[PDB]
């Protein structure tokens, strides 16, 4: 019953100079999954929408946006980089679609709308800008609107800005349809989407004195359906469980959820990410070298864990020096929670089925650009014929950035700066 | 002469927010010009959907087209408008959703009866069926306007519509729901409002979302001026007695918020039996909020008490309650209760104050936080009242001389403004012995805003002491300080008979006060010699004519001779403003 | 006559004080009135006593305001603004609108001199160019100021006893005559005497020394001592450095450092004083916080009304 | 371990590339009472483009 992924498209310059702002840094599906966000170093958004006509249509352009710019904080002498960290979509609440943007500094809401009517008509001069004599104004007339080529248009609404001290890592949206959280390194704000000017700080764990720091927040996220429950992972591996109906400030978790002896243990320990499957009973956290699916109901080890690269183990060292150690990769879930998709290195993302603890790792690499080309799973050893050897593992190929189509069998797997687009094989 | 509506037209589409913003305020001028047949066939569809969407320009124009009813040619035409507002109605801001729902319901006061069935009610049900969230949210605003015109066919349809939209997936439809349930309530018949509304609000009450259960509360209180008394323990107290037990600190925090409006609606019976208990747990609450919400309603719940056990509870059931707050680690919660604790005093009459009151009153001047003391010291009418300052002067004393000597001048300023107050409460005898050394210290105080506040200070007291209590007392003291090293204590002087003068009059002023004035006019700073010239601007109208010949005169005209410019500069002002010149 | 202009001029800075800022028409003329006022200030300025001595602002026009409600309302307190009126602050356009307008209004009153902020180039850096530019969106405005920089004298002489600076001493000056010697009518250079009194910093090593700022010297102690018996100078008021305390002495207190900037760049959290000067030259320092902000702190502990 | 409290400070502190004199001060005096920052000084010209000069993202092509 294993899913035959085929290759569907592949977008992005063709082994190019790779340059630093072309590299891709966030991968957002819709809520619905006709619109795929994706962000890059650069500050440059990339919207695509899926062909109109169960769907496997191709995903093409639709919208294209600077989001951020470089930025110099002359309040600190610090450079705001451009990169974006995170892209949300907000629930469709009109013909508009929104989505939140955020690099290390602000977030901004966007609004992307299709606008296809012309007002035409003028009074003092003519629609190519030439003026007439006022004299001859002997009748007034109204414009008229025209209908034109439909245009997509990408405007920033609002800017939650001048909130965090350290840089944003997460945000992520309240079921409420009114709030959502940015989490740095040490805070979560908790913001209401239509107020910029202030934001609440539920939780806060910074030291008095930095020199006593010994953990930070990695990540965090709202609970899909509950409004009142989010957690946050640290870097020392726990993840702790906020009930805002406790109290207004979150700094008692509820819950603690963690586990009971390498040298770099301090560093792979960490959790990447966070992300909640989509019934909500289940919670998946990504660290450095394993994944671990969380029951909300236990805290004391999680139900199931995959190790998405064990080969690497006895390469820390090697890893280290290189500080290829330190990547924060990435989770995520099917729409049925049963199969969870994480990167890994030399273009593998690994593929976990939590049924049938099935285990398969797949390459996207442009030497198979032919639609629907069926995906020949990879084996890694260090060597029978067809493996490929540890050492040849290119580390500079890190396929940290991956999404999953809410409802299809489409994932959206982002390489350093190239996005491809899978299929199930229908 | 129609080249300058022309020009508003064109502005329209104009890229400028600023023109545009213009233009649309001005839409009553050219619906004018184009007149009423022009108007429902050009300017209204080109305002219908309109391509820019910034919030001020959208927000505007929603105000605009809910006063169009005369220009589209009156009530006969006024269906035309809907349109225009609908498409405002679905915008993904708030604001211009909410203004473009209160458009709607002014133009839907002008619709006939027939018109309401033929044309507005299709749009309320159109917004209320529509597939995008925000018109159903802004449809929960029409119903009210409409219902009770409609006929009663109409009606049946309007329920069952409000009913879908309590029940819808999205938390934003639900929440403005709840919130226009309490109006839409206020319209609907007795008998359907118990059969009807009851289910809805009961079901939104235990809705899954904090943000909707806490809407719930509001509505509680409508519906229960509308219920019988009789009929509150079965269709209101059920679902609030939840609510004051819910688990979501917000919803509490609702409760303890409309405390108050919830006991003027259930009556006295039911406030005693259900709504005391809920009370107490509230001041007992886990969240600081919430017993800070609780705390600003104790004087007003206890007051709203029936007679016959008012005293009675308030001594054994909300009394053991105010103890532990008094104790409360959280600020807020002393500084909310300490506004309102001295509040009941009145209540519980003399002697009860002094024994139970009064202990509590003390520990709250002792309260480490200046704003709990100042709260305290701001409400003392009420006890003196009850029982004379004067018992209350020995423990007063110590609170109001350690703010006035408080680190931070912000609190020092904060006590200040309530130094009238108490002066007129403790009365000329206790303020001459006690109180009258702070004053004069405020005076002399290194931050300006003090002294500038203590300045001010002094024409109240004087306004209410009389003007011969302050000749004896103030003005000596202050004069002194003419002769003070620093400039800017001798500028204080000049501020001070600035103000005093004002009050003073003639018979005080000329005497006393003016002597002084001209002899600073030789005062070596310069800024000490041009505010004598802006001083006798200001006092100059008090004193007599023969007066300001004789003395002011002589002393401007020298100071226009100043060396310093400044000094030239107001001595030659005053001479014009005194007419001296 | 110069009544009208006079009455003008006061509404300008009644506007100010409300923190609106003036237009760019306004803002050309005044600048050409300012000019006219400094050009005829010396290097040294001398300054009679009594005067309030204060340091960097910042652009922090609420913090102003808060200076004022403490040392009084212009022209009533004479004050001495050492420079730093721009640059890291939410209101560098305000700020120094309103101390040029009350130089140009109250001349014999407010003394404004140089900081090393007032420069073409750094402005480009931390701020003031945006802040023109986004408050009028143009140039121009920037273009006004930056040009009348160059006529603020570079230090002032309060009584002759207290040398008052930006910056520090420099190698390439040794008394006052050298001071006035110097052509202030420029941009301020990356190195020379007029770089050096607007850099240089005091501290704890003896000698000169090289300053982390990339600019200006860093004087010991010997330096100061051999300065104040040379020019006869009991003290040298300083600013430029931010200090927590408000004040800071130094170099046996031959040195004191004034930061008229409560909460520098609204995180370091300081606290600000002003150097008050009695009619006797006596000092005292009066420290003080930030003023409160209106809807603040931006990001608060304390529920908001949104989440109540 | 290779882990600690200076490692993650560190990680805080990413670039550091321009000195800031409110940093530099504030560290000083917590030392008396009881790295900091860059050294380069910023430069007009080192800041980013007065307006955007960034071309189109090669996705979109
Ligand atoms: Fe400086
Ligand atoms: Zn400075």
């Amino acid at each position: 019953n294993d899913i035959q992924w085929c290759f569907s498209q592949v977008k992005g310059a063709v082994d190019d100079d790779v340059a630093e702002a072309d590299i891709i840094s966030t991968v957002e599906f819709n809520h619905s999954g006709e619109l795929l966000a994706t962000g890059d170093k650069g500050g440059r958004v990339v919207i695509f929408q899926q062909e109109q006509e169960h769907s496997r249509g191709e995903y093409n352009v639709y919208s294209t946006f600077q989001s951020h710019e470089p930025e110099f904080d002359y309040l600190k002498s610090l450079e705001i980089e451009e990169k974006i960290n995170k892209i949300r979509w907000l629930p469709q609440k009109n013909a508009a679609q929104f989505l939140l943007s955020t690099n290390d500094k602000t977030i901004k809401l966007w609004k992307i709308s299709e606008r296809d009517k012309r007002p035409e008509g003028y009074n003092l001069k003519e629609e190519d800008g030439r003026y007439r004599d006022p004299t001859t104004v002997t009748t007034l007339r109204v414009p008229v609107f025209r209908p034109m080529d439909l245009m997509v248009e990408a405007s920033p609404r609002r800017i939650f800005a001048n909130a965090h001290t350290y840089h944003i890592n997460s945000i992520s949206i309240n079921s409420d349809y009114e709030t959502y959280l940015s989490a740095d390194d040490l805070r979560i704000n908790l913001w209401h989407l239509e107020i910029t000017d202030r934001s609440f700080n539920i939780v806060d764990i910074k030291p008095a004195n930095m020199e006593e720091l010994t953990e930070v927040i990695t990540a965090a996220e709202f609970h899909p359906n509950s409004c009142n429950t989010f957690v946050y992972s640290s870097s020392k591996g726990t993840i702790r469980l906020c009930d805002m109906r406790a109290s207004a400030l979150c700094d008692r978790h509820s819950k603690l959820f963690e586990e009971p002896r390498s040298f770099f243990s301090e560093i792979i320990s960490s959790i990447s990410d966070v992300k909640f499957s989509h019934s909500g009973r289940y919670m998946m956290t990504r660290d450095y070298l394993s994944v671990k699916i969380w029951d909300l109901n236990m805290e004391n080890r999680p139900v199931e864990t995959y190790q998405v690269h064990e080969y690497l183990r006895s390469k820390l060292c090697s890893l280290y020096e290189n500080d290829c150690i330190f990547d924060k990769f990435e989770c995520c879930w099917n729409g049925s929670d049963s199969v969870v998709m994480t990167g890994s290195y030399n273009n593998f993302f690994r593929m976990f089925d939590r049924n049938t603890k099935r285990d398969i790792t797949l390459e996207a690499s442009r030497e198979n650009n032919k639609p629907r080309t069926v995906l020949k799973p990879r084996k890694v050893c260090a060597r029978k014929k067809d493996e490929i050897s540890v050492d040849s593992l290119d580390f500079n190929k890190k396929i940290l950035h991956t999404a999953w189509h809410p409802k299809e069998n489409i994932i959206a797997v982002a390489t350093t700066n190239n996005l491809y687009i899978f299929q199930d094989k229908v | 002469s129609l080249y300058p509506i022309a020009v508003l037209i064109d502005e329209l589409r104009n890229e400028d927010v600023q023109l545009r913003l213009n233009s649309i305020k001005k839409l009553s001028t050219i619906a004018l010009a184009l007149g009423v047949e022009r108007t429902r066939s050009e300017l209204l569809p080109f305002l219908t959907d309109t391509i820019y969407d910034e919030d001020e320009v959208l927000l505007a124009l929603a105000e605009q087209l809910g006063t169009f009813t005369t220009l589209v040619g009156g009530p006969e035409y006024v269906h035309c408008l809907l349109p225009p507002l609908e498409s405002l109605a679905t915008v993904e801001e708030t604001v211009v959703r909410d203004k473009a729902v209160e458009s709607l319901r002014a133009i839907s006061h002008e619709h006939s009866p027939s018109d309401l069935e033929a044309h507005f009610v299709p749009l309320v049900k159109r917004l209320a069926g529509g597939d995008w969230f925000t018109s159903r949210t802004s449809a929960c605003g029409l119903f009210s306007v409409c219902y009770p015109r409609v006929s009663s066919a109409v009606k049946a349809e309007l329920r069952q519509y409000f009913r879908n939209l309590c029940s819808d997936d999205t938390p934003m439809v639900r929440r403005a729901a709840a919130s226009k349930l309490g109006e839409f309530a206020k319209v609907l018949e007795l008998d359907n409002v118990k059969s009807e509304i009851i289910p809805m609000f009961s079901n939104l009450a235990s809705d899954e979302q904090d943000s909707v259960r806490l809407l719930a509360v509001e509505a509680c209180v409508n519906i229960a001026q509308l219920l019988p008394q009789e009929d509150l323990e079965a269709l209101v107290m059920p679902t609030l007695r939840q609510a004051a037990e819910d688990k979501s600190w917000r919803v509490r925090y609702m409760v303890a918020d409309k405390f108050t409006e919830l006991q003027k609606a259930v009556g006295p019976e039911i406030t005693k039996t259900d709504l005391v208990p809920a009370f107490q747990n509230l001041m007992k609450d886990c969240e600081a909020e919430v017993r800070a919400a609780a705390s600003h309603k104790v004087k007003e719940f206890c007051e709203n008490l029936s007679a016959d056990c008012r005293e009675n509870v308030i001594m054994s059931q909300i009394l053991p309650c105010i103890k532990e707050l008094v104790s409360d680690a959280n600020q807020h919660v002393k500084s909310a209760l300490a506004s309102v604790i001295m509040g009941l005093s009145p209540i519980l009459g003399k002697d009860n104050t002094i024994e139970h009151l009064l202990p509590l009153f003390l520990a709250q001047l002792k309260d480490e936080c200046p704003e709990v003391r100042l709260n305290i010291i701001s409400n003392l009418d009420c006890v003196n009242e009850v029982i004379g300052i004067r018992q209350l002067s020995q423990s007063l004393l110590p609170a109001i001389v350690e703010l006035a000597e408080d680190a931070k001048w912000r609190v020092r300023l904060a006590i200040i403004e309530y130094m009238p107050l108490l002066a007129g409460q403790l009365g000329v005898e206790f303020f001459d012995e006690k109180l009258n050394s702070l004053c004069m210290a405020w005076l002399v105080d290194h931050v300006y805003a003090i002294r500038e506040a203590a300045t001010s200070n002094l024409k109240k007291l004087v306004e209410k002491f009389g003007k011969e209590w302050a000749h004896a007392t103030i003005i000596p003291k202050v004069l002194a300080m003419s002769g003070d090293p620093n400039y800017l204590h001798r500028m204080t002087t000049l501020f001070c008979i600035n103000v005093l003068s004002e009050v003073c009059g003639q018979d005080i002023t000329t005497k006393h006060m003016l002597p002084t004035v001209l002899r600073m006019a030789g005062d070596p700073v310069a800024n000490v010699r041009f505010n004598v010239a802006k001083s006798l601007q200001k006092i100059g109208p008090i004193l007599d004519n023969s007066t300001l010949q004789s003395e002011v005169k002589p002393i401007l005209e020298k100071l226009t001779q100043d060396q310093d410019v400044d000094v030239k500069y107001f001595a030659q002002e005053a001479l014009t403003v005194l007419s001296l010149a | 006559d110069e009544k009208v202009f006079t009455k003008e001029l006061d509404q300008w800075i009644e506007q100010l004080n409300e923190c609106k800022q003036l237009s760019e028409s306004q803002v050309k003329s005044l600048c050409e009135k300012a000019k006219e006022i400094l050009t005829k200030e010396s290097n040294v300025q001398e300054v009679r006593c009594p005067v309030t001595v204060c340091g960097d602002v910042h652009g922090q026009f609420h913090d102003l305001m808060e200076l004022f409600r403490i040392g009084g309302k212009s022209p009533d307190t004479n004050y001495l603004f050492m420079g730093d009126y721009v640059d890291r602050g939410y209101y560098s356009v305000e700020t120094v609108t309103l101390l040029v307008a009350l130089k140009v209004r109250y001349r014999e009153r407010i003394t404004i001199l140089r900081g090393n902020h007032e420069s073409r180039q750094i402005t480009q850096v931390y701020g003031f160019y945006d802040e023109c530019l986004r408050k009028y969106g143009n140039a121009n405005v920037w273009k006004y100021f930056t040009d009348l920089f160059d006529y603020l004298p570079l230090t002032a002489l309060v009584d002759g006893q207290i040398f008052c600076l930006h910056g520090g001493l420099s190698p390439s000056i040794d008394t006052l005559d050298h001071i006035r010697a110097l052509d202030r009518l420029q941009e301020v250079p990356h190195e020379g005497p007029m770089c050096d009194l607007l850099w240089s910093d005091p501290d704890d090593r003896g000698g000169w020394g090289i300053s982390p700022r990339g600019a200006g010297y860093t004087f010991g102690q010997d330096i100061s001592e051999t300065f104040n018996h040379a020019n006869g100078l009991t003290l040298v008021s300083r600013a430029h450095q931010l200090v927590m305390e408000g004040y800071n002495w130094c170099h046996d207190r031959n040195v004191v450092t004034i930061f008229s900037a409560p909460n520098y760049c609204y995180r370091c959290g300081n606290q600000a004083a002003i150097m008050e000067l009695d009619d006797t030259l006596k000092y005292s320092f009066l420290q003080f916080d930030p003023a409160p902000r209106r809807g603040e702190p931006h990001v608060t502990r304390r529920t908001p009304d949104y989440f109540l | 371990k290779p882990g600690g409290s200076d490692f993650l400070r560190k990680r805080l502190q990413k670039g550091q590339k321009y000195f800031d004199s409110g940093d530099y001060n504030m560290a000083k005096a917590k030392m008396k009472n009881k790295e900091v920052t860059g050294d380069h000084i910023p430069t007009p010209q080192d800041l980013p483009q007065r307006k955007p000069a960034l071309v189109a993202s090669k996705l979109a092509g």
